[PDB]
């Protein structure tokens, strides 16, 4: 075993009855001392590091022509300068076995975390020496995150994409079916996760041209797009993944959920595609009322009124489509439906569940379309538009496929660095970069909506790590109050960033005029109610920087108004699931599934603590599974207010609750305005 | 929860031994030297020994004790493949390699040998031990069987393995996988009807039994140690035996819901290449908050 | 001198009700009268609970006293059969043709109908006084086993192989006459067992078995008779079952080595009515003509 | 049970030892006098009829539009002039179950026999009142008969194509294995068969973007296919219908077998995937002389020869691919291949084999492309060129996608009429307008095969049943000769009418300069050869016909010269499964398998036996199963040698036979000629 793996194992063996933490640190050095700066190559200086990577197609040579050498040496000196040390030895091993550059027979490590992080930020910059310095500024400091596609493959001849995920509307024909698997499969080769909306497809036993009972339903497309993701498994490295989401409305619903069903058969079990499921208003207030709910067939509605079921909302149309005989429709108990969702939920963490009118409520661009799904970690929820892929030799009609570039800002670095500002704008900067040169030719609508809604995700990680480092509960009203300042600062910032992006380049993102941001609707909340902390230990926290006020909230509602905003949608929160690693921060923020998480690495087995775990925080790092999940969904739906996409809400439960607990969160989650719920972890 | 399900999966795999041709592998069996001739006869007599306990004895008595009909069915399937299908398997590729005279001396010698009699004496203790309406004496003689199907063969499958991931004596390794697939779902099912009468134990009941489990693991292994040098030894695979029947016996372990014992190993890779939640009713006011 | 080619014909038999698709007799079962389905029910219920204690106790049991290997494979394949096969496809046939509430209701029926009970608690206590190494309380159970084979089960085959006969249930009829076609040769196998123990004995002990057969096989008749009349006088065919029974009953002594007790009668017509590849490899001269 | 039902199954019962088959006719009138009449829609005149059925959406305006109601009516009054009757009870049911139109809530008929036959032949004349009277004529005497697709759908407006044997190839890249995907698709929609050749795709282990073991192999694209292929299942009436071409010297060609294996997984198993196999003369060469063979990736021989591996001669580039050390390339031993195909066929009845060389050595169109792969059911033998599906917004490389027009000659009735010239030439005018009128919108190279080739494929059955009601048996060298002579004539006027709608039209098909038969050489055997009768019964079943002599060729060669051919292929043998009942004839040129076979319709029994089955022939109509299969290899090469495309051979097998015997009959068909080989059909 290696002298670090037995360095980082001593965490665990207690000395005079506590863990001993400091070993990690030990680790790191072994790690590095033994290992990194063994297995790294070094050059004579950064030119030849340069050239070797330039000419064995290691980087891609044009965004570093943009810079002149002496500009790229500066740039690498300020990363080096900072003398970055990694805290924890998973933090380094993580980031030296999944982001940092190997050789092609993957032997020696090219690439360290300064190398990386200087690539990345020249490349963000674009041709800006005093930009890059900034870019490099905030990642060494470890301030924000670019995603993991974006962090792993920026600059990089033989990268993949940049984008995370991508959702697609997959329109009810065959054409139009073949064109989202081919475009699944294509997104997948890039390596990003696709969701697919399959409400508009019409269900089980309806009509293909007068011959009735002859569609296969949604199961089908689910099997052909579970095909297709495993096919395109990323060569073979990272297994496909995708997403299905289907409208509770859907006859399908219960077809759809018994491919989840670890009783399924094989012609009906789906097991790489996950299933999420989006639940209007109506469903919820028919579940509330006992009152028999119906299923819809999306056809003969389609037929009837000239739109999708999912494109008009259900809850001033589900009266109308149940009185009109026209209108086909199944009998269900959403009571019953709604125990399957939990049940589902506890066997096997699926459905993902979209609480829809949680999500239009606020949804600041309902002109462009309503959300109707969102992606496969259920966070970004965005307007989208279906396209109408017809025959061969017919011109298509492109819609708008959401598309979002993540990027997460470390809420322990940014307020120990006073930074919340000039994170925000200079995350909003990159993300708008990593937005302006993704170009994928396979996608249509995917390459339309990002060259439109220029949408971007700017989550943050590290919440639960820096309130266990102050001594806050996760739970405690202070760390809501915290969460509500924090991100009303981040939403505050990155708004201002849009308009002063729009304003600096002229141009909106489409369809703007509609918006909530253009009528100043979307700033009702922010000119009218004070998010200045309400406890002075959060107001301490906060010291040293300007907290917005209602003043400020008018005065960006007016900028707003004069030139508009760049990004459609700017914030969503990612689950962040192994980056959070090498930030030496908690994902996302969630709590903390456990204090010190025992993972297998080949043959041998490694411990790592939570960041900033110790004996005098120890408490403040409360697991996940043991905290009230309603208090959880009160800190997600806080932080919710100032996200305008959503939050990857993982529910933690214990075995000993029941599928009604589950239900009973679930309600609550969706009485509290939580726009989405990603997973339900059992321990 | 489970009896049905391991139905379908137990008669699904139903074969028989007439289905592969044996003769070919004497095309292979001339080329080995007298060691690993000597250690593959003596492991399969091994196998074989232990799988006609297993028939006779380790499966009926089982199916005699457990109640339920369909538990009663699989149980008598399972038998079924040991007496019928196995034991025909094994007889069938002992005739091929080896002539009547040859094959008579090895089971004598096998028969003999104190590394193959302690576990098979061991085991057998505990099928004779089992008492009408004494689950405690059912659920030991279950974990015995368990170790059995999901353990002790595996120091005796490694050489057929070996082989068979080489492209050496490729039609008996093809019948020794089936035999093995079968194994592998016997410790399994088994396995689970131990689990259902060790949860209707108290906590201290558990613990005792947690106890007889490793204690009867510990005085297993290392009678396999001793089992395992003494026969591959002289062909020099006893390192890599080793850490196959560690790997197993946490298999096993597991297949009686406990945590596995020994830390995890990687295993030769030519033997690779051969190889609800309660449902609760909402209740109303759930919705109101 | 048989054991082997009864091995070779139950494992060439081997079959499973899933192999017969039944939806094809629904419009059949649908048109017949209440009291046929009610008949038809209950002589495949009645049916089930004997294959349910032939595999889980009679054939186990003789398997347990019978020496040799390939004797008591062939008695555990036959087991499996029992149970794993023939009583699980009665379960096919039931789920096909009638509501869940019909199936719980008729074995309900069978816990509580008399007959039924008195045959199952004769057969099964001569299993259950088997003694070790006791020749003669092995002989009983085998002749009980002979007289469940081949006599007591044709009370039940009537009524599927009459439908047969007239092209009516013929996927339900298909699985019958594949489970007919087994007990067939289980029957004749246990009786050739029973035999060998018979012909060990004195002829004043010979003497005493007769009578025992005799008595027990009147005794069971008698039962029958009863259970005949109770099921088919509902669909006017008791003095038609009656005659098969007798039928039957003959072939269960000629099983036995003996005489035939009952004479012979005309048996409806209807009834009568009722009843991988080879691989060489390529020579060099295939590839030229 | 109906009477009919009776009176059929009263055919089993013998009176004096014999069947009644006499019985048969009874059931017949039965059929007709309960159930056909009474179920039947009559109206008060022709008119009344065709307004209903166009008004109702069942026939299509544009082809009765064509003609006035008089020219109609004396169609309709020339095809029922013949009064014809079905023969046999199971003619009958077959046409007024699977052809006769049916009304919407399928409980009347709308069509009978002579409505049908004078519906399609309507749509064949284009608006020629005489030349449809003479298609009534030639269905009507049962001379030729059109294909199921044809039949069933010629002028019903609910329909699919006409065309439903398509043949597609597969490039190596992502976007054309969706594409691929998407074309099967829509031709499953449109009721095709679908054939993929898969010899191009990379095997598994192949690198892509030079990233290495990346690729899926073939076995991927399959289960692709055939989930594609079981959700386009013909609006849920029929199981979705496909084939899979891998050739032989393709490295995943185990994998590919190993696809229909029973002990396969499920990631393995395809199930509604047909499979074949092409087998150059190479593979054979190297089994003959038991050298080890070389399975090769042909990603690599790609890169190397700029050339995919099946689109060069094997022949002369198996040694160049062995010792070129760029190639990478997998050992195997060819004889256990061929033991493992004959184990294939003998459990499931696949793959197909296909003998390149044995299709390629008399094939007329290789400068176009060599016949790289078959259909569905292993009898279109075409030049093929692969399309390259670019990105979106790329302009593809359109290529040519078979799809060859189906119709059978009723050997019988063309003989006993003394016809074989009429109905050739008017068979050949059917399917030349059937192929123009075809326009699939979804298959651009399948459209493009179609507008250029102008393939068509007349095939011919009743050839055991003429034999048998002849006293010949299938078996005897008199049946070889007269299937000699029949073919060669057939092949005379085929190309004779492809030549004389060539010269009307003043074009030929597209690259027919290249082709044998602008230079001639098509017709060498014809002008060396004289193929008439060499037995005096043969020839006096000819009497009546003019048997065409060397000289009547050479100035068939001499027309070709001068004006061209319009069809680049003519004439293939298709299986002809359910028309040949309806015309009362013996499948394809196939021996029969049983002499009266029981089939469960419902929950009744019925009995067809063979067309002409009697006492006198009853030792003619020598099932299949009982013949030698070397004699009828022989006499299916003697039908091949004068039939373009392939022909439908299934192997009939007793269980007795072994594999050896299995690949003695593949080898002895590769021998004599035989370019493709069907099924295995075990009794
Ligand atoms: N935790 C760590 N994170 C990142 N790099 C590390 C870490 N520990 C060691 N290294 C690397 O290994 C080298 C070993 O030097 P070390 O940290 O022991 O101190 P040093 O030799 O006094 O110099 P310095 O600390 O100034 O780099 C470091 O210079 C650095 O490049
Ligand atoms: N074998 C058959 N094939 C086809 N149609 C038949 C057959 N038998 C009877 N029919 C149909 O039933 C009708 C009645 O025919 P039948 O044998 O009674 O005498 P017919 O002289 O042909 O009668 P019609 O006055 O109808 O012409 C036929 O006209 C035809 O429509
Ligand atoms: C072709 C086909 C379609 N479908 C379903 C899936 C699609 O969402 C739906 C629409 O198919 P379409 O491609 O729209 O078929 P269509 O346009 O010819 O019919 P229509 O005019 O009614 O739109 O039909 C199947 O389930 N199986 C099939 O094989
Ligand atoms: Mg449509
Ligand atoms: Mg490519
Ligand atoms: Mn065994
Ligand atoms: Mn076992
Ligand atoms: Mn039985
Ligand atoms: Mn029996």
């Amino acid at each position: 075993v290696p002298k670090w793996i037995q360095l980082n194992n001593e965490i665990m063996i207690q000395k005079d009855g506590k863990f001993q933490f400091d070993k990690d640190k030990e680790a790191v050095h072994s790690y590095f001392v033994d290992y990194i700066n063994q297995n790294t190559v070094f050059f004579h200086n950064l030119k030849e590091k340069l050239d070797y990577l330039v000419e064995n197609q290691y980087y891609e040579e044009e965004f570093l022509s943009l810079y002149s050498f002496e500009d790229i040496k500066e740039v690498f000196k300020t990363a080096y300068a900072k003398k970055f040390r990694f805290p924890s030895f998973m933090s380094a091993f993580k980031f030296y076995n999944d982001y940092a550059l190997k050789t092609n027979d993957k032997k020696k490590i090219l690439e360290r975390y300064e190398d990386r992080i200087s690539i990345v930020a020249l490349f963000f910059a674009n041709g800006d020496t005093e930009k890059a310095k900034e870019y490099v500024n905030l990642m060494i400091n470890q301030e924000y995150q670019p995603s993991t596609p974006t962090f792993l493959n920026a600059g990089r001849k033989r990268r993949g994409e940049l984008v995370s995920c991508f959702l697609l509307e997959v329109n009810d024909s065959l054409n139009d079916i073949s064109r989202a698997i081919d475009i699944s499969m294509q997104l997948s080769k890039l390596g990003g996760g696709v969701s697919l909306n399959l409400s508009k497809l019409r269900a089980k036993g309806e009509a293909i041209k007068d011959v009735e009972n002859a569609t296969k339903g949604v199961v089908g497309v689910m099997k052909l797009l579970d095909n297709a993701f495993r096919y395109a498994d990323q060569m073979g490295q990272r297994q496909g993944s995708g997403a299905a989401y289907l409208n509770i409305f859907h006859r399908d619903i219960n077809d759809f959920l018994d491919t989840k069903k670890i009783s399924a058969d094989e012609d009906v079990r789906v097991k790489t595609l996950s299933i999420g499921v989006v639940i209007p208003d109506k469903f919820v207030e028919l579940a509330r009322e006992d009152k028999a709910a119906y299923v819809f067939y999306p056809h003969t509605i389609y037929k009837e009124y000239g739109q999708h079921m999912d494109e008009m909302d259900m809850n001033e149309m589900y009266d109308k489509f149940v009185d009109n005989p026209r209108v086909k429709k199944e009998k269900i108990n959403p009571r019953k439906l709604l125990e399957k969702l939990a049940m589902l939920r506890s066997e096997s963490g699926y459905p993902y569940i979209m609480f829809q009118d949680n999500v239009n409520k606020v949804h600041a661009n309902n002109h462009i379309s309503k959300v109707k799904f969102s992606n496969l970690c259920s966070e970004v929820l965005q307007a989208s538009q279906v396209s109408s892929y017809t025959d061969y030799d017919e011109e298509d009609e492109i819609g708008l496929d959401i598309s979002c570039n993540l990027g997460s800002l470390n809420i322990l670095n940014v307020m120990e660095h006073k930074s919340i500002e000039k994170t925000v704008k200079l995350a909003t900067d990159s993300l708008t970069h990593v937005s302006e040169t993704t170009d994928i030719r396979n996608a249509p609508a995917v390459r339309r909506a990002n060259k439109a809604m220029k949408s971007i995700g700017l989550g943050a990680m590290n919440l639960h790590g820096y309130l266990a480092q102050n001594g806050i509960a996760y739970e405690s009203p202070e760390a809501r109050d915290f969460a509500n300042t924090f991100f009303m600062m981040v939403n505050f910032y990155s708004i201002q960033r849009s308009a002063e992006i729009a304003k600096e380049k002229g141009e909106t993102f489409d369809q703007y005029e509609g918006s909530t941001y253009a009528t100043g609707e979307y700033f009702d909340k922010y000119v009218s109610t004070d998010f200045s902390p309400k406890y002075e230990k959060i107001a301490n926290l906060f010291e040293g920087m300007h907290i917005p006020t209602t003043e400020d909230w008018k005065k960006l509602k007016a900028f707003v108004a004069e030139h508009g905003m760049y990004h459609s949608y700017r914030l969503c929160i990612a689950p962040t699931g192994s980056i959070s690693y090498v930030q030496s921060s908690t994902a996302s923020v969630m709590p903390i599934m456990e204090r010190i998480e025992e993972r297998t690495y080949g043959n041998s087995k490694t411990y790592y603590p939570m960041p900033g775990l110790a004996s005098n925080n120890w408490f403040f790092y409360k697991e996940a599974y043991d905290m009230d999940m309603f208090k959880v969904v009160d800190m997600i739906a806080t932080i919710q207010q100032h996200i305008d996409q959503g939050i990857s809400f993982t529910l933690f439960l214990k075995d000993t609750m029941t599928t009604r607990d589950l239900n009973r969160i679930d309600l609550y989650a969706h009485h509290r305005g939580i726009k989405t719920i990603y997973y339900a972890r059992t321990k | 929860d489970f009896t049905q399900m391991f139905y379908n999966q137990n008669v699904k795999q139903f074969w028989l031994p007439e289905e592969i041709a044996l003769n070919g592998d004497l095309l292979t069996w001339k080329y080995l030297g007298k060691n690993e001739q000597d250690t593959y006869m003596k492991v399969l007599a091994g196998l074989t020994l232990l799988d006609t306990e297993q028939g006779n004895t380790g499966m009926p008595i089982v199916a005699e004790h457990v109640d339920g009909h369909q538990r009663k069915a699989v149980l008598n399937f399972m038998a079924m493949m040991e007496n019928a299908v196995h034991a025909k398997s094994y007889s069938n590729i002992f005739m091929t390699l080896a002539p009547t005279e040859t094959i008579n001396e090895v089971f004598e010698w096998v028969k003999q040998n104190k590394y193959l009699q302690k576990k098979a004496q061991m085991i057998v203790g505990l099928y004779k031990a089992i008492q009408k309406d004494d689950e405690i004496s059912l659920f030991k003689a279950m974990v015995a069987s368990v170790y059995l199907e999901s353990f002790l063969f595996y120091s005796g499958f490694y050489y057929p393995l070996y082989f068979y991931g080489q492209g050496k004596l490729m039609q008996s390794g093809e019948i020794i996988n089936l035999i093995l697939r079968d194994e592998a779902i016997h410790g399994v099912y088994v396995g689970l009807l131990a689990q259902e009468i060790y949860n209707k134990q108290t906590e201290e009941k558990k613990a005792e039994l947690r106890e007889f489990a490793i204690d009867l693991l510990n005085q297993l292994y290392e009678n396999e140690l001793e089992y395992t040098e003494d026969l591959y030894d002289q062909v020099g695979l006893s390192h890599d035996v080793k850490k196959f029947i560690r790997y197993n016996a946490n298999k096993a372990l597991m297949n009686l819901g406990f945590d596995p014992y020994f830390e995890e190993e990687d295993i030769n890779p030519i033997v690779l290449n051969g190889l609800k939640a309660t449902v609760e009713p909402l209740k109303d006011d759930d919705f109101y908050f």
